[PDB]
């Protein structure tokens, strides 16, 4: 029961690691689309705002 | 979906290049 | 076993002390900071007995001794009964000479300096050991996390120092000391344990609540709402098993004892907590800094064994933290034994070998040598 | 994406209505 | 890298470092001229780490560096962190080496000579060129600009020029040299920002301001006007988002900054402001030479790029200028980076091959022959 | 319990506030910024008891208060508990109500103006002040000293600002802003101290470090060879009493702790220290300006009361300063007191009346009204 304990709790912490990089890289995505989305809808307000005349 | 900004002026701007090319011509022809 | 000379390495607290052979990844002995003495008068003859009684020894026997231990809140104050600690510990468990041996000895970098100075001279006095190190609690722990970056939260049983490192340097000023540490909690505990109709006063009373927290205690995601439950149900109690058969059960104070690293008022500390000092060590670091050390704050040490603890941190320190940034806490299984593996990492590394202090600068100059080789 | 294709359209327009601009006041300046 | 001994052109100024290989229509790269030093005492063994860092890797490890800049207001006195620079600039970047190409290099028209001496003396004997060229800065922003006549508006980070060009010739004693720039601007920036609750003293607290000046400032039309609804409102406000994730709110300091730029007196600098500099350089030329330098003012270099400059400058030149005449300001794309490419246009030429200091005339005159063989 | 409808004076800082009636040479009420509060459970009933305590009564009672100073590095962060100081101030120590004494505050000249416009705002709206003036600290340093020209080095708990100011105007440009002051000295004393074996954490500890430096510490003229022999012998240590009975000895911590005004690097500061800050005070004003700055170094405010000071300043700027100049420090027995002495001055001069504030001008523009009229 503990080795199957133990590899559910390895399994899981294994799984949980995974999960966790899962995490890290996912905000780094988000991040990313945020930044992304972010500067574009900005860099499109202030270059609109400032190229107005044409 | 333009933005009127720049739809508008660069007629506008465009506009002001022909009509003063065309009054280039003009007035370079009455001078 | 050890088939070469390489370093020793270990890790001294006013909880245990963790020994080994720098090159492996785990200490190959562990005792108690322990030396224990008989209270009482002999009747029988020939019954062997030890004047003084040390480390598993010390415990095995201590129906009937008083047990001290040698560091306290970070320090030695009793460098006898740390050399019969090594003595036993490097000859009798490692069965090793550190005559033969450079040793690796750690602590925090706001440790007063008297400490780094009776590790070095016992070892080189008693021991005879051929070098010495002092080394950085911080920089062994991040070593045995694999980082460089990040702060160090070592929650032990003497005291937390929480020292942020960024790209292997020390960023000093911003080191949060805080007076509270594993040794304070099991006093919390003894002390509610008493409301509760069981006194904790006598060596092996305090060392059954040390065991019990250890066992039972956890830091509670919630407390308020932990407390609301465990404070109006039974089935949250915990059965723990007294050495004579009997029993005492813990119900929220499960869970008050580790609430004190987050309530300090709690054994009349002026202190908010160690995700306040954590909060603290980073809010002084230089601004480009921050960002790596908020998405890297390390446990280290004990205490960190509280399944509540990871995410009552993570909760803790985000709340306070930078919005945008990724924030994060390290919670690596080389828990409550980072500073001995990083202690092991470092003493095996080959551009540690010239930071040795040899025996020869040792004795020209005496102990206070330390102070200026190591760091 | 800024907005590039008028940051360049901008220039060309300024430019050359500027530039048809001076040439109409030239042309007729000039006398 | 390259499949032919192409001249190297670098504009290594107090702001950025623009490089690239003569023929080209822009520098391959760009970054700042910065050499960093650690500020804090290592503690972690094996770490690797250098004494000194360059460029991106300068700005890439700052948060334990101070950041120095070898050149001061155009003028170069760190030689041995440029030296340090253009090692980088050419074997890390462009992946060229000066010993197997002829180099150059620009400054403004009265900088000191000795800038133009240490220039030539370093990169015939550290990088062994074969030969080398110091250009006018405003000689290459008009041929970047298209212009033989004109004033250079170069604006930059360093120091503001205002130098008068008729037909190729220079027009020397209408130069008005000016002590304000970009560099200034950041730093005022800081001091505005520290009136609204959010000081800025440090390394990276002004490479932090650096950023929100080149991303939220401008100089508007009218500045007054201006002022009047950003001091008022909420509306002609922008946050900036820090590198810790603490957001700034910054309102009528985005342009009361770069306003400096016409009123000087707000860093305590006595001057009239750039467009009066522009004015009177071409009030102090003949008048059948003031026709042509009023209706050609040029802007080359940083600051130019702020929204309502152009407009701003011409309308004040204008307002100055006498009528029928006609005031215009060329201010092309191909702003702050517009003196590399002139250096590329004037490396280029078939007349200018002959202008070149060889690896022997340098060395039997030593550096000081840049001084009659460039200009 | 005045005589005359005289504006007070009150030079409330992140220490200490200095208050009295205009047109004395000297405070009446001399109290610490700070508020207490009671961090314990009561048991006792019927035993008084305040929520919070204030300035001497705050320290009085401070064995079981947790003591908070609403101000930090030059601003008010709680005004609500400046209020508290206030009433105490006013009404208990100095005994007259602001409803008939219009009040002089003050600030840095690069001071946030939300903290200017705070205390302007309390003064009104709280304690219906008939006027009100914020007063720039430099002004009234040169004031006390007999001076128009100099540079106020105003040293003390919460920021250095260095200033210059020449025939009464100010020269902004040339300001430089430190973050090194009094309050750091004291928290890098408490980690050396640490390091000697006594932490200081807690406010009472806090409370007895500052008074430790103030006085135990100083600066001497030459640091290294201080150095070498606080390190060496005991006859360079100072005993300091603490409150219970015990002593605590010092060393070399003594000097090594106000070095941090010469070595910024000690409490992790990007700095070159006080006397680089005073000598750019100087240098970059124009050439005609700095012959009389340098001839007036002006000390001011806290800090300049460490032995050696005054000339181990003069020292460190000529070090700095082209030969052939003099370079000469301002440092009267008036040292910190100078601040209160120049608000009585200006506060009660006859060419500064309609400099004052009245409430009728503040209710139509409101608190901001004091960034246009003051200065
Ligand atoms: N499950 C647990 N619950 C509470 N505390 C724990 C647990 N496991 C380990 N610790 C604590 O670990 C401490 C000793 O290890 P350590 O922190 O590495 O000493 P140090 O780092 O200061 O040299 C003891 O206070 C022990 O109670
Ligand atoms: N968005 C921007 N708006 C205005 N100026 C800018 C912007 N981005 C960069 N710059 C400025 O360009 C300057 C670089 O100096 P530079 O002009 O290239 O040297 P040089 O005068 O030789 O041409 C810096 O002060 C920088 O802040
Ligand atoms: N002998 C001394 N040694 C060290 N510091 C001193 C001494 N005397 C005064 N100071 C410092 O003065 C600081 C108070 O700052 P202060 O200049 O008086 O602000 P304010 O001008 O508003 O009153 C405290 O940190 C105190 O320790």
């Amino acid at each position: 029961k503990l080795k199957e304990a133990e590899t559910r709790a390895e399994f899981a912490e294994r799984s949980v690691t995974k999960l966790e990089k899962s995490i890290d890289d996912l905000e780094d995505e988000l991040y990313a689309q945020k930044l992304k989305y972010k500067a574009i809808s900005e860099e499109l307000d202030h270059a609109l705002n400032d190229m107005t005349s044409i | 979906a333009s933005m009127d900004a720049i739809k508008k002026k660069m007629q506008m701007l465009k506009l002001d290049k022909e009509n003063a090319l065309d009054r280039a011509e003009q007035a370079e022809a009455d001078k | 076993d050890e088939d070469e000379t390489t370093a020793l390495v270990c890790d001294n607290g006013s909880g245990l002390v963790k020994a080994g052979f720098a090159g492996d990844d785990a200490p190959r002995a562990v005792f108690p900071s322990i030396v224990g003495r008989p209270r009482h008068q002999g009747v029988m003859v020939g019954m062997g007995q030890k004047d003084s009684y040390v480390g598993d020894e010390a415990q095995s026997k201590r129906g009937i001794l008083t047990l001290k231990y040698p560091i306290e809140h970070g320090i030695i104050t009793n460098w006898d009964d740390m050399e019969k600690i090594w003595h036993h510990t490097f000859y009798n468990e490692l069965r090793v000479a550190p005559e033969e041996h450079p040793t690796l000895l750690t602590e925090a970098p706001l440790n007063p300096k008297a400490n780094r100075e009776k590790m070095t001279q016992i070892m080189f006095e008693t021991f005879n050991v051929p070098a010495m190190y002092v080394a950085i609690q911080a920089v062994l722990s991040l070593y045995a996390s694999g980082r460089t970056t990040g702060i160090v939260l070592d929650s032990g049983d003497g005291v937390t120092h929480n020292v942020p490192i960024y790209e292997g340097y020390a960023l000093p000023h911003a080191i949060m000391r805080l007076d509270l540490a594993g040794r304070d909690l099991t006093d919390y505990l003894m002390k509610i344990l008493t409301e509760r109709g069981y006194s904790f006063v006598t060596t092996a009373e305090r060392e059954i609540v040390r065991d019990i927290k250890e066992k039972l205690c956890y830091v509670a995601l919630d407390f308020e709402n932990e407390m609301a439950t465990a404070a109006s149900s039974s089935s949250l109690e915990k059965s723990y098993e007294l050495p004579d058969g009997q029993v005492i059960t813990i119900g929220n104070e499960r869970f008050r004892c580790p609430e004190t690293l987050f309530q300090p008022s709690f054994i009349g500390m002026e202190s908010a907590g160690i995700h306040e000092t954590t909060y603290n060590s980073i809010m002084k670091c230089d601004i480009d800094i921050r960002k790596d050390l908020y998405a890297n704050n390390v446990m280290s040490g004990g205490t960190t064994m509280y399944p509540g603890i990871a995410d009552r941190m993570q909760k803790e320190i985000t709340a306070l933290a930078p919005s945008t940034m990724k924030i994060k806490i390290i919670a690596p299984p080389e828990r409550k034994y980072s500073v001995w593996i990083g202690g092991s990492i470092l003493a095996s590394l080959s551009t540690f070998q010239q930071m040795w202090i040899t025996k020869q600068e040792y004795d020209e100059a005496g102990p206070s040598i330390v102070h200026r080789k190591c760091f």
